[PDB]
DNA sequence: CAAGACCAATCTTTACACTTGAGTATTAAAGTTACCTATAGCGCCAAGTGCGCAGTTTTT
DNA sequence: CAAGACCAATCTTTACACTTGAGTATTAAAGTTACCTATAGCGCCAAGTGCGCAGTTTTT
RNA sequence: GAAGCUGAGGCCAGUUUGACUGGAGGUGUUCGCCAUCUCCCUCAGUAAAAACUAG
RNA sequence: GAAGCUGAGGCCAGUUUGACUGGAGGUGUUCGCCAUCUCCCUCAGUAAAAACUAG
């Protein structure tokens, strides 16, 4: 059964108490004002963060929990979906002999709010929420949307960092997921997508992924809803590709299965951290030099104790990092054990690295008590 | 092996299903057609499209995807070993190399070719069939020669037993003529016809003249090669002709396959649909036994060698069954060479496939494996228990009448070793289960030292739950706090009262609640008190007394063939008041048969019974200070344990509670002499207790919800366990059927 | 810059209106839909049991 | 200028070679194929019957 | 208009009389810093989702 | 390099002191000589296939 949110659904399950006053007084639910949104700057990107105290944050979180998670998606979208992962995004391409990787320029900034309304309309009842002033769908879009004060020209914009932006992006892009999947499959190409990053692989022996025709066709398909291809990130290669560190390799021809491993670039930081821990260089230097984690003096919670606090914090950061990298590598190991697509020698290297990490973690936890 | 993996994406009821680790015998069990027939349809469709047959495409699981994919990985290691060798320069080996293994070894260099040759490598060939939204089909390998050769090397044979034809044996011939590779093409059918008619002729030509007349009369198609070979074989055989008939058909099919495949490199895959249909259980067990005998007689290992034993890989056998007999015999006979597949339904309705552990390292468990153990593989929900009393309680028909939800849960008693090598957690199976155990298996209390000591299973549970000792931080801190409290349980000492019968301040209920809260994630529930301790609670004592009245009033008879003179004589000899106990001992006795007594005798017996009931009530309320002592005495007398978890035998060996033990002994030897045979754990007093209790309360109230409420009040803990199990059953039923 | 290819549902199946046999400007009622769900670790509070709402990698 | 998508047959179906159960560098014989066709209005020749070999439009 | 992309500075080396560019090597390669083997500091600021807690 | 395409000339009209460009109009239109209604001469040279001989 397709999900359908109506006025009673919004009043009881979604609004709860966040917008009780606005729903009893028959006053229109207002836009997310600039007061509730802070603007962080990360490189050339700008991130929008809403305050938790605002009711908009609560309604957005509950919207993610109860409504957006029920709308069906396309199987080629391996990002922000229940059970999806990067390894699942790379896996279907082990059978391919040639690889192509494309990117979408400003995926979240180019999502038109009109497309969002058209996508979410069939799953929301066409009722009037507040008298004959505001519609239910418009109120929900008020919950999910925003106007960037930096760029007032576009008006409604879906910003990165919100509660609901990734899932809404997936739902609005399901249309292009279907179109590109149909095109690639009729061409015999395996297609998958993680956020804005699209990966195609041709298992046959052909130059299709290397020609300009393929890029032209994907750009033509993306142009329907106004997207563009980032030409700086376009990659095409044969028999192996090194996608952001993850290396896929398939030398064979008919009926060959490739292998997914990790390049030395990915292992560089963890190997250096293990070597430094074996070298007995202090935890502060390890955290600062390689991990870029530090305890700023303004972030000291209490002035009762400082040196012991800093030692405990650095130990906590190191234990957390080692646990996290171990978790990442066992994610790789489980992916191998369930799909059987990771290089065997790389599996041996992973096992050795894991044993070293566990020995270092045991040494750290033992030195904690001394 | 033959087939490494089968993967189905977005077809029929499959969302994304991968099957691998195929063993020599693959047993498919689960709820009917929740994906069994869908998997069969997928395999049949793939093998029909392999041979370029025009068959209808399969439907999509969800239309929000453009395509559905079926990927088959063939294990061609043995064929590579077959062909890459220099000796076999035949035409077929050459063609197989040029088709399957070329275009994958051409790209390689010398070093990698040498590495592949010398290493203990495994070679695979992956073929993917993609169905687009407009019914088109695309293969990952565009050469039809590859597809036809793969179909030849790994043929698929499907045997359906329900619609089997006991008189149509055409598949037998189509199978035997293909399996063993005899090259009759070199033997000219012209040369063969002249040859055969030269020989079989009574006069050289006479048979030939007759056949030539026939041929001039009959307009015949040219003989196909398969027809030629079938004619050859079944003429040379000493016989063309051949419930139990279907069994013989299937058994000869399997015998022919296993015997004939030993000399060939063709490794077929055989799928059987309900082999046990229309079979007596012993017949199905004998069918599996015959299959295993054929399998092992042709098996060559480091020990069994000689002419007549081969190392050729065996065909892969799937069969979908609904009978515990087939599964039990497979598991018992095949050991480590079989796999059990469980088919269920996901949240969104898609099919889910799991592998149930059927391999046991304990040979005793393999030998003792029986029908009851193999039945658990079909269970919707399991309630593992520890004693026979639990089985008596949770299987009570009257109790399960009021709770239809719990009627779908199978109660099985499991020892520690049995639980170790059967449980779904170690088998990573999605058959939800709960292990009901007493709190005594973790902590043992010493009255002399007033100290708790920790059982090894508690340490094992702590070690299993302390997986956060090797990982980072998240919201698990409360679990660590609870584990710290569990650690502090050891050092704490607690004082006892009445020489070690009750706890002064401590409530074991709180500790039991904490243990259950912590261990619910490990699927183990720890009941606060024993089952016999759970039935004998302060709230149910009236009904218990009522039950005793019943066993006095209705289940008792007179031990004499002449009731009149007997009852008069013992009324005279023994006083009703001062000697009620010996009078009741002589007059009344428990007996199944109730002979009819006279009106005067019946009235006298009724009066003596009422007097004894009043006396027993008075003495029970007098000898024991409070109702708690009464409950404790009744619990111990039936084999129970105290709040300190001590049995009567334990107290007798240790030597505590002398006064209470002597009081209970006096009661059993004087007043409860008739109930002594029912004091045992295996006496079945639980069944009579529950039956009388439920019947009495049903007499009291006429509403089903109200009767459930009264039962919940009377047995808070047993009903709590039943209700939790029923809620979990409904949740997992919505996980399957919802 | 610039464009053919711009999901799949949305409840579903059947079906004349006007005055009884021919007819020259734009969907729908109705029977079934036909049954759904609050709240999963953390915080508040009774005060330690029970009820209500400081990781890794990838996109970026 | 410059490129992914470079027909469908070609006879077809079956199939191990070596010394009897395991094997680390490249298709084919064979049974059936399994049956096909000269020369259509015009010219030569017997000499007016019979036999042998000066259109339109569209591509352009 | 094709954006290419990055947080702001303070030494030292290379290009500059006075300011700008990098701080393991080997090997191969589709030349991508892409793959494989061996062995600079400070100060800001750091949103969300998803997977993963070997066996 | 993108070929666009046509056979070589001899008057007369339009652009040129001295040689180059066209030889019904109306109407509409995707502006294509595209569609619909009404009403210059000479001389070369001209391969093949296919359809069509109302009913």
């Amino acid at each position: 059964k397709m999900i359908l949110v109506d006025k009673v659904f919004y009043e009881k399950i979604l609004s709860v108490e966040s917008f009780k006053e606005n729903i009893i007084t028959q006053s229109a639910i207002p836009k997310i004002s600039n007061k509730e949104v802070r603007l962080i700057s990360s490189g050339s990107k700008i991130f929008y963060a809403i305050n938790n105290t605002s009711p908009h944050s609560h309604v957005q979180l509950r919207l993610n929990r109860f409504f957006l998670s029920h709308i069906p998606l396309n199987s080629a979208a391996k990002a922000f979906v229940r059970g999806g992962s990067y390894l699942k995004y790379l896996e279907p391409h082990i059978y391919g002999s040639s690889y192509c990787r494309l990117d979408i320029s400003s995926f979240f900034n180019n999502i038109s709010f009109d497309d969002v309304k058209q996508s979410l309309s069939p799953y929301i009842k066409d009722e009037y929420l507040i008298g004959t002033e505001q519609k239910l769908i418009d109120a929900i879009l008020n919950s999910v949307g925003y106007e960037s004060p930096i760029r007032k020209d576009k008006g409604m914009i879906i910003p990165m960092g919100f509660r609901t932006s990734p899932a809404i992006s997936n739902i609005v892009f399901r249309k292009m997921d279907l179109l590109i999947q149909d095109f690639c499959a009729k061409k015999g190409v395996i297609y998958s997508r993680y956020a804005d990053d699209m990966l195609f692989s041709n298992p046959r022996e052909s130059k299709l992924l290397m020609s300009d025709y393929f890029i032209d066709e994907i750009s033509s398909l993306l142009s329907i809803m106004g997207f563009n291809i980032n030409q700086s990130k376009y990659i095409s290669r044969e028999k192996e590709i090194s996608i952001n560190g993850y290396v896929i390799e398939n030398k064979g021809g008919n009926g060959s299965i490739g292998t997914i491993r990790l390049s030395k670039s990915k292992l560089n930081t963890v190997l250096k951290v293990t070597h430094a821990l074996a070298q007995n260089i202090p935890y502060k230097n390890i955290c600062n030099k390689y991990i870029k984690v530090r305890l700023k003096e303004k972030n000291i919670k209490y002035e009762s104790k400082k040196d012991e606090f800093e030692k405990k914090y650095y130990r906590d950061q190191l234990i957390n990092y080692l646990g996290g990298y171990r978790s990442y590598l066992i994610s790789l190991v489980k992916f191998h054990s369930e799909y059987k697509c990771v290089n065997s020698d790389f599996i041996i290297q992973i096992n050795g690295i894991l044993n070293d990490i566990q020995n270092h973690i045991q040494k750290i936890k033992k030195n904690r008590r001394l | 092996m033959t087939i490494e993996s089968i993967r189905v994406k977005n077809l029929l009821s499959f969302d994304d299903v991968i099957l691998r680790d195929f063993r020599d015998i693959n047993c498919i069990i689960g709820r009917n057609n929740v994906g069994k027939s869908n998997l069969l349809k997928v395999i049949r469709y793939f093998y029909a499209k392999l041979e370029n047959k025009k068959v209808i495409p399969l439907d999509f699981h969800t239309n929000y995807n453009a395509v559905g994919e079926i990927t088959f990985t063939f294990d061609t290691t043995r064929i590579k070993k077959i062909v890459t060798s220099r000796k076999n320069n035949g035409r077929f080996h050459k063609h197989i190399y040029n088709t399957l293994f070329k275009s994958s070894s051409v790209k390689l260099n010398f070093e990698e070719l040498i590495a592949r040759k010398n290493s203990t490598n495994k070679s695979f060939f992956s073929l993917t069939l993609t169905i687009c939204k407009d019914d088109s089909v695309m293969w990952s390998v565009d050469d039809p020669k590859v597809r036809s050769l793969l179909a030849t090397l790994y043929p698929f044979l499907y045997i359906e037993t329900r619609h089997i034809d006991l008189y149509d044996w055409n598949p037998i011939w189509k199978l035997i003529s293909n399996l063993n590779s005899f090259n009759f093409d070199d033997v000219d059918h012209d040369e063969l016809v002249n040859f055969l008619d030269e020989k079989i002729s009574s006069r050289k030509g006479d048979y030939k003249k007759y056949i030539d007349r026939v041929v001039s009369v009959i307009d015949t198609k040219p003989y196909t090669y398969k027809e030629k070979v079938i004619n050859y074989i079944k003429v040379a055989i000493k016989g063309d002709s051949f419930g139990t008939n279907s069994n013989k058909f299937l058994e000869t099919l399997l015998h022919l396959l296993i015997t004939l495949t030993r000399t060939e490199f063709i490794s077929p895959i055989v799928y059987i649909d309900e082999p046990e249909v229309g079979l007596h259980p012993k017949l199905a067990e004998s069918f599996v036994s015959n299959l295993n005998k054929i399998y092992s007689k042709f098996k060559k290992t480091s020990e069994l060698s000689g002419p007549g034993r081969y190392k050729t890989p065996y065909p892969n056998i799937f069969y979908s069954t609904h009978s515990p007999s087939i599964l039990k015999q497979t598991i018992k006979l095949f050991g480590k060479d079989q796999q059990v597949l469980h088919f269920s339904k996901k949240k969104d309705g898609s099919t889910r496939v799991n592998k149930i552990n059927s391999t046991y390292s304990d040979e005793r468990f393999l030998n003792i494996f029986s029908d009851n153990e193999a039945r658990l593989f079909f269970s919707e929900y399991i309630v593992f228990v520890e004693g026979a009393t639990e089985l008596e309680l949770f299987r009570n028909l009257s109790l399960l009448n009021l709770y239809p939800a719990f009627s779908l849960a199978d109660i099985y008693d499991a020892n520690e070793v049995i639980l170790a090598n059967i449980n779904p957690g170690y088998s990573k199976a999605s058959i939800p289960f709960v292990i009901i155990k007493d709190i005594d298996t973790l902590i043992d209390y010493s009255i002399k030292t007033e100290k708790f000591s920790l059982r090894p299973l508690f340490e094992k549970m702590i070690k299993e739950l302390t997986k956060e000792f090797d990982y980072y931080d998240t919201g698990f801190g409360r679990v660590r706090k609870e584990i710290d409290l569990f650690s502090d349980i050891q050092s704490s000492t607690k004082k006892h009262m009445d020489s070690g019968l009750f706890f002064k301040r401590f409530s074991l209920h709180n500790l039991s609640s904490r243990i259950n809260k912590v261990s619910r994630k490990l699927n183990r529930y720890f009941m606060t008190t024993t089952i016999e301790g759970a039935l004998i609670n302060e709230q149910s004592l009236p009904y218990f007394f009522n039950w005793i009245g019943d066993v006095i009033l209705t289940q008792m008879t007179i031990n004499n063939p002449n009731p009149d003179k007997f009852i008069e004589a013992m009324r005279r000899r023994y006083n009703i008041k001062s000697q009620v106990v010996p009078l009741f001992k002589s007059v009344f006795c428990i007996g199944l048969n109730h002979p009819v007594y006279s009106s005067a005798v019946d009235k006298q017996a009724l009066r003596i019974k009422l007097s004894f009931l009043n006396y027993l009530k008075r003495k029970v309320y007098s000898d024991f200070n409070n109702e708690k002592e009464i409950v404790l005495a009744l619990r111990l007398a039936f084999g129970g344990k105290t709040e300190t978890q001590y049995t009567l035998d334990k107290l007798r060996k240790d030597g505590e509670a002398e006064l209470f033990r002597e009081k209970i002994k006096n009661y059993k030897n004087n007043e409860l002499f008739f109930l002594e045979p029912q004091m045992t754990k295996t006496s079945g007093w639980v069944t009579t207790f529950l039956n009388y209790t439920i019947e009495k309360i049903t007499s009291e109230e006429s509403d089903d919800d109200r009767i459930r409420q009264k039962l919940s009040f009377i047995f808070p803990e047993i009903i709590s366990i039943i209700e939790q199990a029923s809620s979990s059953i409904e949740a997992e039923e919505s996980s399957l059927t919802g």
